[PDB]
This record gives structure tokens, C-alpha cells and sequence, in this order.
């Protein structure tokens, strides 16, 4: 939250080829060094979510102790890639069709593709947010364009 | 005679009367009070913590039936209110000298567990872990017992006299304080399973003993008609003695927000039995209330207010500070 509200909220950001770049590395290193961590932490998220909001759904109120950590990593998501200064199409790297693909560029494509299976309710707004920041940068528009036209080929 | 400040109706005769000592992440105080046969848990909330209150809301929450005259109730640490994972806990005494463990989700959930093995009357139970996994009891059968909540005896103590009240060391781990009814005072480490310490009483019988919650130095006591307090390590001598009642003390209760305050009661007497609320400053106490006839003393967690069972009613004294 507060790297989306207080670092790129500088709009001196949208200058530094080399902001976008450091915190690119930051945010590629985070799901490419310790995906196990991460995947353990969506399930969870994903889980809890479900199990609270349905019991309340029988007639009582959300907890106010929940935190969408997911929500806010899809908006990060969003937010990060929706405008480049540099306009180097750096969103490739959501991408999979230069490399056979790279490892790293297949684990994130199974992240967007595993994200879209069996979507909560209450990850649909952020997933979309997340989808629309991914989708700069031509290249990447048509890639993830196609991509979500067939997955949806019933997922919300 | 001060007449009570709140008074709240109950279905029955109310035996014993015990406030949760822990935080269960509710706005209100849970209480439980023991009846003829059944156990009720309510919600209380004042004035004095919400001024959208007039006077007491007391909401009755859940009435587990008991079948047998309830002596004493211990609150486990573990109970909660929080609406993701709501778990009540408590444990029960009753005539028929058993141990019942109830276990609620405040649904439909609601399970009980019978442990046997005193031989006499318990007169006094407590959980004895921070965990809430474990249970002392006193009785008649001059035994204390630890048990954990699969009803299995852990650890047995022999008593020289009836255990007459137990209690659990606030902040120091593995110290169980033993109240028998010929005067001492014994306090167990119950990972050596040792006695560590004995105090004495002047007086004789000592009928309740409570620590100082906000004092681990001090115990207060009840033995004949009078109140005791000891200072620990200091003396295995009382540092204060004085009179409580005119007739047999029955119940001591240190207040949980005051360390200088402490309620009492009168044994169920012919003169209706009077609780004294006394401030160690002062040499007479500085509440007297009268109840018609009523078991059980329990302090709020953080007001300076005490309540005691009576006949169909549960009676409130805010004392001012």
C-alpha cells in the first residue's frame, strides 16, 4: 500500500527510467526467489475470504479483521505498469509467447493464468485492475489480450 | 446499609456468581452465574464504560443446563467472543462432586465433559495454565487435583485439612496457591510438583483466599470473621488483621483494577448476608451493602464494581474510587 500510495504516487516517479527499473527488479526477484511463499500466502488469502464472507453471507457482517493483501498486490500490479515514462514495453515480461521462454516468464504467465481459475468474488475487481495494468505496452496488449479472450474460451 | 447500585432479575437462586477475568474481545463483560440447576452466561455493559447506557445492560447470551446445585465456576483463558471464531470455556463444581468442562461455539454447538475422582465436596476450581489446558480443584476429600481437559488426573496433592480455595499465580508460571480450611496457606510448583511455601492464618477456619492481581506480593484471606492480608516474601506472618462480619466470613474477593481494595462476605446468615467492601487505608469499610441471601463474589475487570448472587436477583456495588 504504501509503495502504490507513497512512492508512485510522486509524479516525479513517472521520470526515472532507472525507478522503474530497480522496483521492476524488486517485484520480478519477489515471485522468482520465493514463489513457495507466495503461492502458500494466495491460497491462504483466497480461502479465508471465501470461508468468512460465505458464513457471514448466512446472515452476519464481515470480520473487521480482514486484509486483501491480494487485492492491494493487484492493484500495486495495476498501478505499477499503468504508465512508463520510458515507454520501453516493459510489461513484456507479463507475457509468454528473444528466448525459448525464459522460466521466470512462464511462472509468471501461470500466475495470471492461475489467478483467472475459480476467481472469489471479491477478487474480481483486483484481478481486473491487475489485467488492465498489464495490458500496456502493444505488444503486451495483444499478448494478454488473446490470452483472456481464450481463457474465457463459467469463469466470472 | 447502601442499597446496590444495579440490580438485574435472574430465573433462580443464584449460588455462585464469577465475572470472566480475561479479555474475550467483546465491548461487554462476560459474567456466569450458577443456579439450582443450570449455568448462564451474560453479557453485562454500564453506564460507566458507555454513555450510550442507562444504568446496566445485562443480555443473557446462553443457559446450559446442569442438573445439579453449581459451587463454584472458573473461566478458561481461551474464551472468545471474536464473530470469527467464537469459543466459550468454562468449568463447573457442583454437589454432586464432579468436574464439568462446557465447551460452546454460542450456536448450536454445546458440548460438556463429566471428570470424576474427588471423593468429597470440591469447594473451589480454577484453570492453572496461561494455555487454559489445565484444572485445579479443592475439596473435602482433602486433596487438590490438576486435570487436564481430557479428564485425566495429571498431578494429586494431599491436604492436612479440607482444601477450602485455590487460585493461580497471576504473572509467576507453575504456582498453584492452596487454601486449606485449618488456617495454611500452600502454594505447589506444579512442574516439580512441590510444595514451595506455607503462610499461617491467626484465625481458623479460612474460608477463601485470593491474590492481589495487581500486587503478586499480596494475598488476602478470610479465616473466622476476619479479613487477612500477607506481604510476601516479607513474613510467613499476617501484616494486616482486622475484622470483616460479626458472624463467620465466608467469601474474599480482591478488587482486579485497585490493589488497596477487596470485597467480603458474611456467611448465608439470619442477618442477611453482608458484603464489606475495605480499603486498606481505612480502619472500617468503606461500602457496607446487604443482600437477603447470596453466594458467589466476582470483581469486574476494569470498573471498580463487584457483584454478588442473591435470591432471583444478581446485586451490583460500584465502589467510588
Amino acid at each position: 500500500l504504501f509503495l502504490t500510495e507513497a512512492v508512485v504516487g510522486s509524479e516525479s516517479f513517472c521520470t526515472d527510467e532507472f525507478f522503474i527499473r530497480r522496483i521492476h527488479k524488486l517485484v520480478t526477484d519477489f515471485p522468482t526467489l520465493m514463489p513457495m511463499k507466495v503461492k502458500q500466502l494466495r491460497n491462504r488469502a483466497e480461502e479465508d475470504a471465501r470461508l468468512i464472507q460465505m458464513s457471514m453471507q448466512m446472515g452476519n457482517e464481515p470480520p473487521a479483521s480482514l486484509r486483501r493483501d491480494l487485492e492491494h498486490l493487484l492493484l500495486l500490479i495495476g498501478e505499477l505498469y499503468r504508465k512508463d515514462p520510458f515507454h520501453l514495453e516493459l510489461a513484456l515480461e507479463y507475457w509468454c509467447p528473444h528466448q525459448r521462454p525464459p522460466q521466470r516468464q512462464v511462472l509468471l504467465s501461470k500466475f495470471v493464468r492461475q489467478m483467472s481459475d475459480l476467481l472469489p468474488a471479491t477478487l474480481y475487481l483486483p484481478y481486473l485492475k491487475m489485467l488492465r495494468g498489464l495490458a500496456s505496452g502493444p505488444q503486451c496488449a495483444h499478448y494478454c489480450f488473446s490470452l483472456l479472450k481464450a481463457n474465457g474460451g463459467g469463469s466470472p | 446499609a447502601s442499597n446496590a447500585t444495579y440490580t438485574v432479575d435472574c430465573e433462580d437462586y443464584v449460588h455462585v456468581v464469577e465475572f470472566n477475568p480475561f479479555d474475550s474481545g467483546e465491548a461487554g463483560s462476560l459474567l456466569a452465574y450458577g443456579g439450582i440447576s443450570y449455568v448462564v452466561i451474560a453479557s453485562c455493559r454500564f453506564q460507566e464504560e458507555d454513555s450510550t447506557v442507562e444504568g446496566i445492560e445485562f443480555k443473557t447470551l446462553k443457559t446450559f443446563h446442569h442438573g445439579e446445585r453449581v459451587v463454584a465456576i472458573a473461566w478458561s483463558p481461551e474464551t472468545r467472543c471474536d464473530a470469527l471464531l467464537p469459543l466459550l470455556r468454562f468449568a463447573t463444581a457442583a454437589g454432586d462432586k464432579k468436574i464439568r468442562i462446557f465447551t460452546s461455539d454460542f450456536q448450536d454447538k454445546n458440548e460438556y465433559k463429566v471428570i470424576e475422582g474427588h471423593s468429597g465436596y470440591i469447594n473451589d476450581l480454577v484453570f492453572c495454565s496461561p494455555e487454559g489446558t489445565d484444572i485445579a480443584s479443592v475439596g473435602d476429600d482433602h486433596t487438590c487435583r490438576i486435570w487436564d481437559l481430557d479428564g485425566k488426573q495429571i498431578a494429586m496433592f494431599i491436604l492436612r485439612s479440607p482444601g477450602m480455595s485455590v487460585a493461580w499465580h497471576p504473572e509467576g508460571a507453575f504456582k498453584l496457591m492452596v487454601a486449606e480450611k485449618t488456617g495454611t496457606i500452600r502454594f505447589y510448583d506444579l512442574t516439580t510438583h512441590q510444595a514451595i511455601l506455607s503462610l499461617e492464618s491467626v484465625q481458623v477456619p479460612l474460608m477463601s483466599a485470593d491474590w492481589c492481581v495487581r500486587n503478586t506480593l499480596r494475598i488476602g484471606a478470610v479465616a473466622g470473621n476476619d479479613w487477612i492480608i500477607w506481604e510476601m516474601p516479607r513474613s510467613s506472618y499476617p501484616q494486616d488483621n482486622k475484622p470483616a462480619h460479626a458472624d463467620r466470613a465466608r467469601m474474599f474477593r480482591w478488587s482486579k483494577c485497585n490493589e488497596n481494595v477487596f470485597a467480603t462476605t458474611g456467611y448465608p446468615g439470619k442477618m442477611k448476608s453482608q458484603i464489606a467492601i475495605h480499603h486498606l487505608a481505612h480502619p472500617q469499610p468503606i461500602l457496607i451493602g446487604t443482600a437477603p441471601v447470596g453466594s458467589g463474589l466476582s470483581w469486574h475487570r476494569r470498573l471498580p464494581l463487584c457483584v454478588v448472587g442473591g435470591y432471583r436477583k444478581l446485586f451490583f456495588w460500584l465502589t467510588e474510587m
